[PDB]
């Protein structure tokens, strides 16, 4: 289980792993973390797979309403709000972490921690139980105004890195990349993995 | 409920004609330090505001509550305002409610005020334990700062915003030694005749030589 | 995880003379073995005959302030008139037993004058049980502090010994040193001593210094 | 904590001590027990102390009641009955409460216990509280069914005696209520301590 | 733990119901009588938990009483038990399960008099005989010897003093004071109280 | 708990040339009491008490081992023990068994085997020794006896002024502690003599 | 219960307040602390009374058998060497915890001994349940090798903290300080308590108790 | 649901629906009863049936207890319900109190819901 | 549980148990006897768990035997408590710790009859009565009431039946089989064991 | 606790942090870890600091013995096999796991850890709580055979990091250099301390 946002100036990166695990034997080992909450606003999906499911069809139902309204995407900040308000509601019988990231017309790629039902701006974000070993990685590498493939070197290396150490983290990456222009894919194969120092 | 964003020891004093209010910008997941740049402090209108600790999920929310409550006052234009008072007796009655449902909102927060001249300062607990006293802390602050304080509070109960400050300063130097989950970053928001007026981050110098003197 | 109370120390005792009624506790509150403030008063003044301590855990007290004052008020709107002390007894009884199955932790005491202008002391328990006696005490000292109640006010236990009834140099006397003894034997009483006294024509209050340690 | 009381044809004697204590640690020795109702009914206390007053206020509201409604001075089998019904409707959310009901009505000196579960019992002779188990032994040795009122008394103090001496957590003084057709008496209120001499010589 | 015993006989049903109701170490009341009368024709017997036992009788009792007055005639032994079931199963799953074990015994002009069964989970059944509690072992014993569908009325109070004074002998708890009915298409007949001076 | 379970309480206070020592008669297992002929204080020979208190299980069996190693102590020197040697021999007798530990608060009273001076001292579960020249409390009414001493003590006190001050404290402490209770033996040292006296008390 | 020490150029220094309390009530007022081991070396207990009292006792009397056998100087670090190796023995199962300082021929150590067994050097350090405040004082104003007047100054305002700050310590300060010209000891350095009066006394007549029953034996 | 006010007051302040439903009492057949000395007795005339009706739904003359009985006379319709009801609460109240059931405790509770079905919405 | 009760006199002790040794729902045995002599002048009695009471007597009683052989005079009742006690208080310790309620009986040549209490933690208590079991709930304030330290051995005689009859009137157990034995200068002598003709 | 040893040619650099905490409170913001079990030999201290200190000195007991037997110092890997030995049978009653390093006249710089009495030797070792979270920080920078002052830069860039992100690790950083003519020994103030991404 591991996410990761970063934030550069045109947009957002949002990367993902996609091993699904549950205790030691693993449940599904490829599957796509990525739940679109809005054509121009995505979410990173962590912890419990099931109850974060629900919570990304809840949001991603609730800002559709909004957004017909208005005829406007909207803001990513209203987003992270919508996302907080359910979790923080339900965040007793639900153990379920998420990370929102996303543009928009005006303020431009944002990520906002979600995490247990808080609410954070940060110019890139962790979580879930890989991410732990990472916090060393991501302070030295990471510089201020990376272009998107700079910053998806940055992303595949961080997420390449982690998914080694954790267990229960692997599988293959699911990369989301979105700007003024829309919404770009790349997936990353265990053999396309950037390889690290195994000895 | 879990272990959420834990937060940090929180330190105030008051001086003439006004309160100092500082804390770390670091939140702390478990044993882990995580987040080491967050809001800690809010602006409540001019004269007031507030500074928390424990879990900074759950304050968010009661943080929200705050600012549209605040709204209902300003829309009416009754040529009045909050007093730390009202915003301390209605934080510790709305917090109270928390732990009659079996559902508490678990932190500690501090109010600082000013109201005609007079300073207010308090503090609350999540069980609701409420008073007032010059100097407040939280946590292991408690244990480190409050008798710090109360030291200098003997010789100087009145104080200015000059050695209030100061001594603050040298307040969470210590914060580093016998503190473990503190951190460098903090903030001082100072409140004022002129309303609330929040610096921004600063930093500490200190002195390590201790350890050099070991070998000794 | 979640403890619904913790116990705060602290001690208020309170003496009914013949025509007056002495209330005095300290300042102190603390948690566990960590001190909060030496400035934290428990007697809580009400109407002018009515000042009431709460010796428990400090948040409750607030509470049941706030939620008696408001059918103080309201009683006074409505009724027209003023509640006798003995008349808050009965009804903060009722009030703790609605509560009873999250009871309050708290040793209430309530002081004053009654109808006929005799010093009253009303001792509650967290279940909310009533009593009426001339002199009652509360929290972790109170249990230090009866053997110099049942001698001074008691006379219990001596020989031949004319029995005086007790007067307000006496227990100024008497209600400091007890605290002076006892300040200095536990740890959940001193840096300070408060006094609340009601007469016929009002409350007469004072502070006096006790130990700083 | 020792509360006992007996039925015979002269009426009903209640017998109880003044001391109630938390833990081991005495709260206040001249604590009574005894509850007031109406002139002719007479509660008690036993177990926890505001569980007592209430429950037996609450009844004395709706012996009130009735006695407001249709004024017929309701009977002490259908005083404990009514408390039955309020009780059991908390059962099991952890209200324990003894206590016995006196009065005295066109059947008699009628007198009954009370549990906290909505145990109805009549009889002659109770007893309850801690130390009641040192009563039954001194006070079943002898009986006459019609007693005279002053030995029966020495009897009741006799009981007390020897009952609170025992137990530690009974004691205090001595609390004494004699039962009558219009109203209730009290007896006395005497220390338990000087009584020994009497009957320890 | 209180003991009941109750036996059908042909023409009809002998019950049985131990008077002391006792609390620790103590006899609360010595001689309190158990034995509940729902009907004219139809009795109830109880034991259990102290308060479940007074107060859940009443329902069976006063309900049934409501339906004599609106047909004119009283219950069947078989509706009684029945009645008597789905009450108490209904409240068993409920916030306050009771624990009662009771026999229920009644006449019909058609069955004839009737005995049936029930535990404290309320399950029904039908059997000559039946017993509460721990005695129930050192009795129903005896009575599966001597017992013979064509036994008399007369040689069945005379049969259960075999097995009453062994609950005085090897049986531990005292229970001085036994209380005796039985039930034919007369009416309710008491009998004597056995007690051992 | 343990302590408490069996009850039990004594107290001694040191006058000016005399000392006192003083404790509650009463036996009995919780609730239920026994009788009043449990002697919580026994001789040690000339001018040396101790008082004991607690669970009573080890008082008579500290007791018989006390005098055990003590009558080696004295034919083995020509002149009997001094308060204060005997202090530490009951605080060594209860530190062996500190892994599985004796249940009892013991208490040391009396004069200097040389002339006048008195000496008093208490102990607990582990033994601590402590030394105080006004009094030392044990029981599970101590609570209760710091009020009447810290009032009643004197600094110089000759016999009258010892009896009539720590019997007062005795009288008045046990009211409040139902625990404890059933009369109170007081024993004074004088130079020249020794005197025992029972208290009236409260009968509870 | 609060202890502190710290090291001067010319030596150590050892603070402890005389409080001892049964977490309830406090059992002595002027119950000391401060032990005797060596000439040159003292130390200070602190969680388990007794604990702390038999553990210093078999320490010291290994100095006497130490010392006497070699006419030398006793060795600091080998006394914190002796409890620790005592304390491990019983797996940190007791609750004792210990401060030693002293002056040795080389210069001045001082040490702390955790219940466990785990050690440290270091010239300030405090234990007990009001050590949080006490250190407070000494991390902030502490200065490299202070004058001994400059360090007996700075205990005083030291332990003020526990006093003051925790309610399981108070009474008096018994000051302890030791350089290489010998030994010596102070006692109530500081009275932090001025209210040690009363506003009224009880002193009874002889006759006043109604005793029972008597006896008397003439010695 | 049908909540408004049926029983309206009029400008000369009598209660038009109630005095049509009293007309309809005197409608009814013709009922009586006494207080005897040791006894009680009611009775009711029958209209005369031509050899077909039974006689025990149409009995007139019921019992609410052992201890209290009844007659009406009115519209038959709204007669049951008042019996149906009052026997639960002469179950209920010896339910509630062991002692029976008094005849002016359960006369009030029914003349009592008759009052309330006058002033409730919709009754 | 069995009940124990004893009463000393100025010339005599007069003691009485309860015969009757039960398990779960059940009474095995009525005729069970508590009472063991452990010398001529000196009696036993005991109660506990159902195995530990007879196994724990035997060997203070035979120890006493072993006495009396070598210096040909019996123990006093005063030496043997100390020697029952500290031996009861040894096997505390131990892995198997004797649950033990007991009656110690004797008459001294000079003291005369003596009395002495002890419980499972081993608690020498000198008094003239004592009970055992759930019945000392129910008996000792009847003693109190009608006992004194002059009274009569036929007095106490009277007195026990109006203590022992109690437990069948109230008391859940039955218990109605008893056992009355009594030591005087003349050394043990018995006495009718009382039961109770229902 | 944050423990670091790293392995290289000339020598060994073993870190420390010097903060030790009992519970969320420290013991002493400054204290050695370093305590050496023979002359060239070196332990890093972890776990329960107690039963460590009590480890240290049995072992360099037994090596005093042994070392004056053959009249050379012990290998490194001898002394492995010592604290293990003595690990593996308290190992329920001692929890205290510790990192063995040293350098030796024949096998030269070695680092073996000793973690639940086990024996395994590895290019770098860390244990303790902060450990965790440089995992994959140290896994990016790793190179094999660096230079002696940037090894003792490496070790003193992931220490810092530790202490920044684990709120149970901090003081100021320890570096034990051991080589042929002696041990060198460096106290990094944490004023010194490396500066890595604040925000």
């Amino acid at each position: 289980t591991t996410i990761m946002a970063v934030e550069f100036d045109g947009g957002v990166v949002v990367g993902s792993d996609s091993r699904v695990s549950a205790g030691e034997a693993v449940v599904n080992r490829v599957f796509d973390k990525l739940s679109p909450l809005h054509q121009h606003i995505y979410c990173a999906l962590s912890g419990s797979a099931a109850d974060a499911q629900a919570i990304a069809d809840m949001a991603a139902y609730q800002l559709e309403l909004h957004g017909m309204e208005l005829e406007e995407p909207p803001l990513v900040l209203a987003a992270a709000n919508v996302v907080r308000n359910i979790t923080y509601k339900y965040r007793e019988d639900l153990s379920a972490h998420l990370m929102v990231a996303g543009w928009d017309q005006r303020e431009g790629g944002q990520v906002y921690g979600t995490m247990s039902g808080m609410l954070i701006r940060q110019p890139f974000a962790i979580g879930g139980s890989g991410s732990t070993y990472i916090y060393g990685y991501v302070d030295a590498a990471y510089k201020p105004g990376m272009s998107p493939e700079e910053c998806r070197r940055f992303t595949t290396n961080a997420i390449a890195l982690a998914m080694k150490r954790d267990g229960s983290s692997g599988g293959v990456i699911y990369l989301a990349t979105i700007t003024g222009a829309g919404v770009d894919h790349r997936v990353i194969l265990g053999d396309e993995l950037p390889r690290f120092y195994d000895e | 409920q879990n272990p959420m964003v834990t937060g940090t020891s929180v330190l105030g004093l008051k001086f003439e004609g006004g309160v100092v209010i500082a804390a770390d910008m670091l939140g702390s997941y478990g044993s882990l330090a995580r987040f080491r740049n967050i809001s800690r402090i809010m602006r409540v209108n001019n004269s007031t505001m507030l500074g928390a600790s424990g879990d900074y999920a759950d304050f968010q929310y009661l943080k929200q509550v705050l600012g549209q409550m605040v709204i209902d006052e300003e829309l009416l234009g009754d040529g009045h305002s909050y007093s730390p008072k009202a915003i301390h007796s209605w934080l510790t009655r709305a917090m109270y409610s928390r732990r009659s449902k079996m559902n508490p909102l678990w932190n500690t927060m501090v109010i600082g005020g000013y109201a005609d001249g007079e300073s207010f300062l308090g503090y609350v607990d999540m069980l609701g334990v409420a008073y007032e006293a010059p100097s407040l802390a939280t946590g292991y602050g408690a244990y480190l700062a409050q008798p710090l304080l109360r030291e200098v509070l003997e010789k100087q109960p009145v104080l200015s915003q000059t050695e209030a400050r100061e001594l603050v300063e040298r307040c969470m130097r210590v914060l580093y030694y016998r503190d473990a989950r503190s951190y460098n970053r903090f903030q001082i928001a100072t409140v004022t005749e002129k309303g609330v007026e929040i610096e921004g981050p600063l930093s500490a110098e200190t002195n390590w030589d201790i350890a050099h003197m070991i070998s000794g | 995880r979640f403890s619904p109370y913790a116990f705060n120390g602290g001690t208020v005792l309170a003496i009914a003379g013949e025509d007056f009624s002495i209330v005095a506790s300290d300042t102190r509150l603390s948690e566990g073995f960590s001190i909060h403030t030496r400035d934290s008063p428990k007697c809580y003044k009400l109407t002018d005959k009515t000042v009431i301590g709460c010796s428990g855990f400090h948040g409750d007290c607030l509470t049941l302030t706030k939620i008696i004052e408001a059918r103080l008020k309201m009683y006074k709107h409505s009724n027209n008139k003023a509640m006798t002390t003995g008349a808050i007894a009965a009804m903060l009884s009722t009030i703790l037993y609605s509560r009873r199955f999250f009871p309050y932790y708290v040793y209430n005491i309530i002081g004053g004058l009654d109808e006929e202008g005799k010093g009253a002391v009303y001792s509650f328990d967290p279940v909310g049980s009533y009593q009426r006696d001339s002199f009652k005490a509360g929290g972790s000292a109170s249990a230090m502090l009866q053997p110099l109640l049942d001698n001074q006010v008691g006379f219990k236990n001596m020989q031949n010994v004319e029995h005086v009834p007790l007067s307000l140099d006496r227990a100024m006397r008497l209600v400091k040193d007890v605290f002076i003894s006892a300040a200095e034997r536990d740890v959940y009483t001193g840096d300070a001593l408060k006094v609340c006294i009601v007469t016929k024509e009002g409350i007469r209050g004072e502070t006096v210094p006790l130990r700083k340690d | 904590t020792t509360t006992l009381a007996f039925k015979f044809q002269h009426g009903v004697i209640v017998a109880v001590d003044s001391r109630a204590s938390a833990g081991n640690y005495i709260a206040t020795l001249k604590v009574n027990k005894v509850i007031e109702i109406n002139p002719y009914l007479l509660g008690t206390m036993s177990g926890c102390a505001a569980d007592c007053l209430y429950w037996e206020r609450l009844l004395a509201k709706e012996c009130r009641l009735y006695y407001l409604r249709n004024g017929e001075r309701i009977s002490v089998s259908a005083a404990s009955k009514l408390l039955s019904n309020m009780m059991c409707q908390y059962r099991g959310m952890g209200l324990s409460m003894g206590s016995m009901i006196c009065g005295w009505d066109k059947k008699g000196p009628g007198l009954y216990y009370v549990d906290e579960n909505g145990t109805r019992l009549s009889g002659n002779m109770f007893s309850t509280g801690s130390g009641n188990s040192h009563a039954y032994g001194v006070m079943d040795s002898g009986y006459r069914p019609d007693l005279s009122i002053e030995e029966a008394y020495d009897l009741g103090r006799r009981a007390i005696v020897h009952a609170t001496h025992r137990d530690s957590y009974s004691g205090g003084v001595v609390n004494m209520y004699h039962m009558k057709e219009d109203g209730w008496v009290k007896v006395e209120s005497t220390d338990v301590s000087d009584l020994m001499h009497q009957y320890r010589e | 733990m209180e003991y009941l015993i109750g036996i059908q006989g042909p023409d009809y049903v002998l019950v049985a119901s131990d008077r002391v109701a006792a609390s620790n170490i103590v006899q609360m009341k010595d001689d309190h009588d158990k034995m509940f009368k729902m009907s004219e024709k139809i009795l109830l017997l109880c034991v259990g938990e102290a308060g479940d036992t007074v107060q859940f009788a009443e329902y069976i009792q006063k309900n049934v009483q409501l339906y004599k007055m609106r047909n004119g005639y009283e219950l069947s032994p078989t509706a009684a038990a029945n009645f008597t079931r789905r009450n108490l199963a209904d409240y068993l799953r409920s916030r306050t399960p009771y624990h009662v074990n009771l026999l229920l015994a009644g006449y019909d002009e058609h069955e004839g008099p009737a005995l049936y069964y029930m535990d404290y989970l309320a399950a029904l059944a039908k059997a000559p005989f039946a017993a509460h509690g721990y005695g129930a072992f050192l009795t129903l014993s005896i009575l599966d010897r001597y017992y013979t569908p064509t036994i008399s009325r007369e040689k069945a109070v005379e049969l259960l003093r075999k097995c009453l004074e062994e609950l005085q002998k090897r049986f531990i708890l005292n229970l001085p004071t036994f209380s005796v009915r039985i039930i034919d298409r007369n009416g309710i007949h008491d009998l004597d109280n056995i007690s051992f001076p | 708990s343990i302590m408490s379970y069996n009850g039990g309480a004594v107290m001694a206070m040191k006058g000016k040339n005399c000392v006192a020592i003083a404790a509650d008669r009463r036996f009995g297992i919780q609730a239920q009491m026994v009788t009043t002929d449990f002697q919580k204080i026994f001789p040690m020979g000339d001018r040396l008490y101790i008082g004991l208190a607690g669970l009573a299980t080890d008082v008579q069996t500290v007791a018989q081992r006390l005098k055990f190693r003590l009558n080696l102590y004295e034919l083995k020197e020509g002149r009997q023990i001094k308060p204060y040697t005997l202090m530490s021999m009951v605080a060594n007798l209860l530190y062996e068994k500190r892994f599985g530990p004796y249940y009892t608060e013991p208490v040391i009273a009396g004069l200097d085997p040389k002339t006048f001076k008195p000496f008093i001292c208490s102990l607990d579960l582990i033994g601590c020794p402590m030394v105080t020249d006004d009094f030392v409390v044990s029981g599970t009414c101590t609570e209760q006896m710091y009020g009447m001493c810290e009032s009643l003590w004197e600094p110089n006190m000759d016999p009258e002024h010892l009896f009539e001050t720590i019997s007062q404290a005795m009288l008045n402490a046990v009211d409040r502690d139902a625990v404890s209770g059933m009369g109170v033996i007081v024993h004074i040292i004088e130079k020249d003599k020794i005197t025992t006296r029972t208290l009236k008390a409260r009968m509870d | 219960t609060t202890i502190a020490g710290l090291v001067f150029q010319d030596g150590v220094i050892l603070g402890a307040d005389t409080r001892a309390t049964n977490d309830s009530v406090v059992a002595d007022k002027i119950c000391e602390k401060i032990h005797f081991i060596a000439p040159k070396i003292y130390c200070c207990g602190a969680g388990v009374a007794a604990d702390a009292e038999m553990t210093t006792r078999m320490a010291a009397s290994n100095m006497e058998l130490h010392a006497l056998s070699t006419g030398r100087e006793c060795r600091v670090a080998t006394v914190t060497r002796m409890l620790r190796q005592t304390l491990f023995r019983y797996q940190g199962y007791v609750g004792a915890s210990l401060i030693v300082g002293g002056v040795d021929f080389t210069g001045p150590q001082l040490y702390s001994v955790h219940p466990h067994g785990s050690y440290s050097r270091l010239p300030f350090t405090a234990l007990g349940s009001g050590q949080d405040a006490a250190i407070a004082v000494l991390e902030d104003r502490f200065q490299p090798n202070m004058t001994l007047e400059a360090a007996q100054e700075l205990l005083v305002e030291a332990i003020t903290a526990g006093i003051l700050g925790d309610l399981g310590s108070g009474g008096n300060v018994d000051a302890c300080v030791i350089t290489a010209a010998g030994a010596k000891m102070l006692r109530a350095l500081s009275s932090p308590t001025k209210p040690i009066e009363r506003s009224s006394q009880y002193r009874f007549a002889p006759g006043t108790t109604p005793v029972l029953s008597q006896t008397v034996v003439p010695l | 649901s049908y909540d408004r006010a049926i029983t309206v007051f009029s400008p000369d302040g009598h209660l038009f629906q109630v005095e049509y439903a009293q007309e309809a009492v005197k409608k009814g057949s013709t009922a009586v009863g006494v207080r005897g000395k040791d006894i009680v007795v009611l009775g009711v005339e029958k209209k005369s049936v031509a050899k077909l009706q039974d006689e025990r739904t149409v009995r007139k003359i019921c019992a609410l207890d052992d201890n209290v009985c009844m007659a009406f006379a009115g519209l038959t319709a709204d007669a049951r319900i008042v019996i149906n009801r009052a026997r639960v609460e002469c179950q209920s109240h010896r339910l509630t109190v062991e002692d029976p059931v008094t005849v002016e405790y359960i006369t009030r509770y029914i003349a009592s819901l008759k009052q309330r079905y006058t002033q409730s919405n919709g009754r």
